[PDB]
């Protein structure tokens, strides 16, 4: 899992 | 505390009287929690991640405890794979990255 | 250093002989870099986050310099909107979260 803008 | 990164940096949060687990995430501008009820009005926001953009509900001035530290600020609610504590609240609890 | 989180924690990296800017991302299990060539064997992988999943190429035993600190590990390459240094390489440079 990678994870925000 | 000092948290190493060999495992996911998961902590307990308290929001709406409810305990939840969340990830401390320095790569997130904003705090994002799974679907739940929060008080007050919300406003629209679009956020971007690795897979593209999603719509979320923005709730301002929400009281949340993070690893026993009090914060009051913006919480986004939407379909996130994991609850994430982002820089907007990491700065409130005094967190820094060190190496 | 000690990096505060008022701003995105962006650092310079060197990978494949190239300088890039990357985000130090404690919410990321893995390191993901924008499309580039790397030497050796790779295999396909799917990785996910907010917004869903993307397909990447997985390269193992890649060396990267992160803010002057050398580390080796797996690097994923694909259409990510931001270069991300994840926990698999943050551990190697001794990064911790502190509050
Ligand atoms: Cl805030
Ligand atoms: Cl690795
Ligand atoms: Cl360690
Ligand atoms: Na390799």
């Amino acid at each position: 899992n990678l994870x925000q803008i | 505390p000092q948290i190493t990164l060999w495992k996911r940096p998961l902590v307990t949060i308290k929001i709406g009287g409810q305990l939840k687990e969340a990830l401390l995430d320095t790569g997130a501008d904003d705090t994002v929690i799974e679907e739940m009820s929060l008080p007050g009005r919300w406003k629209p926001k679009m956020i971007g991640g690795i897979g593209g953009f999603i719509k979320v509900r923005q709730y301002d001035q929400i009281i949340i405890e993070i690893a026993g530290h009090k914060a009051i600020g913006t919480v986004l609610v939407g379909p996130t794979p994991v609850n994430i504590i982002g820089r907007n609240l990491l700065t409130q609890i005094g967190a820094t990255l060190n190496f």
